[PDB]
């Protein structure tokens, strides 16, 4: 029955582990840190400065009504 | 029935035996915590013992973690001897040995004894029904309730903790244990610094803070009060506790 063990028991990983709360957990893994959502702010601009040795900046319109 | 009790001592982690082995265990595909090297030799010994088909005692002392070294023999018994599937509780400490249980072998199929009547009698026609779960956890209070009710089910092994502390507890509830069908039983006690230079560290301070300049004038004001003065010689307890 090892097979049926594999398959019923890694159906129980997901159940059990998906009870835990991303800690209490023996492997702790890394970085979760749950970003935000953004959730909306309708039509945007963007404005993005990055590094590139030099610097850029990017401005992004959401739609082309804007 | 000695025999069992004296094979039982004769395999026991001792001192010596408690740290002086190299078993190079794997790791059950349920469990994944690592144990130390001493509940690595409590979880041999344990999987000995059901191995040969005996009933002992936990004799380690009190606090080393007995629900993990209970957890992983659940592992190595499901694995090793195949036997994929009870736990008999007080109090809260039902979440603590479930959640326990899904922490260290998350792959075990959990029965939970919490519910209303309707809601019980669910759960007993669940617990009836083949495949349905592995491990069992019930409330003391429901195992007396259910005293005669428990005994329909036969199960691979069986665990008692908490009893020591539970109220009501009878000679006739522990025939009643012994009637209860399972191939092995456990026993956990608490009185069968310990094991210590693998337990964690457990660091500790103090610091000395020098009172501020406010601090000392405030303290001095309520030594000096000549009240206070007459409370702390006098000796009149509720006073000189105030003070302090
Ligand atoms: N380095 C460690 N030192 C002590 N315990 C550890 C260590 N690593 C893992 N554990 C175990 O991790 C588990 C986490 O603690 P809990 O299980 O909540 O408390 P507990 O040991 O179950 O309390 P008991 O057994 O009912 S007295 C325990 O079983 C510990 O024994």
């Amino acid at each position: 029955t090892q097979e049926e063990l594999l398959r019923e028991a890694k159906i129980t990983e997901e159940l059990n582990l998906r009870s835990l709360e991303t800690y209490e957990r023996l492997e702790a893994d890394k970085k979760k840190q749950v970003h935000k959502k953004r959730k909306c702010p309708g039509p945007i601009i963007t404005y993005h400065s990055v590094t590139v040795r030099c610097s850029r900046t990017f401005i992004t319109f959401s739609d082309d009504a804007t | 029935i000695a025999d069992v009790t004296a094979v039982a001592e004769a395999i026991l982690p001792k001192g010596s035996a408690r740290v002086t082995t190299s078993v190079k265990f794997n790791a059950p595909s349920l469990l994944y915590g690592a144990l130390r090297d001493y509940q690595k030799i409590g979880l041999d010994w344990l999987a000995k013992l059901y191995r040969k088909n005996l009933n002992g005692i936990l004799a380690d002392e009190a606090g080393l973690g007995k629900t993990v070294q209970i957890i992983a023999f659940f592992a190595h018994l499901a694995c090793n001897e195949g036997n994929w599937g009870l736990v008999v509780v007080r109090s809260c400490n039902i979440l603590k040995w479930e959640l326990e249980l899904k922490r260290w072998c998350p792959g075990l199929k959990i029965l939970s004894y919490i519910g209303s009547h309707r809601e019980l009698k669910a759960k007993r026609q669940e617990w009836a029904e083949p495949n349905s779960f592995h491990v069992c956890i019930t409330s003391y209070t429901q195992f007396f309730r259910g005293l005669t009710a428990f005994t329909r089910v036969r199960w691979k092994c069986l665990v008692i903790d908490e009893m020591q502390r539970v109220k009501g507890m009878t000679e006739r509830h522990w025939e009643a244990v012994f009637t209860l069908q399972s191939q092995q039983r456990l026993l956990l006690i608490d009185s069968p610094r310990d094991v210590e230079k693998q337990l964690t560290k457990k660091y500790e301070h103090v610091l000395k803070c020098r009172l501020s300049n406010r601090q000392k004038a405030l303290y001095e004001d309520v030594i000096l009060q000549p009240g206070t003065q007459e409370a702390l010689k006098s000796g009149h307890f509720v006073n000189v506790l105030s003070i302090l």
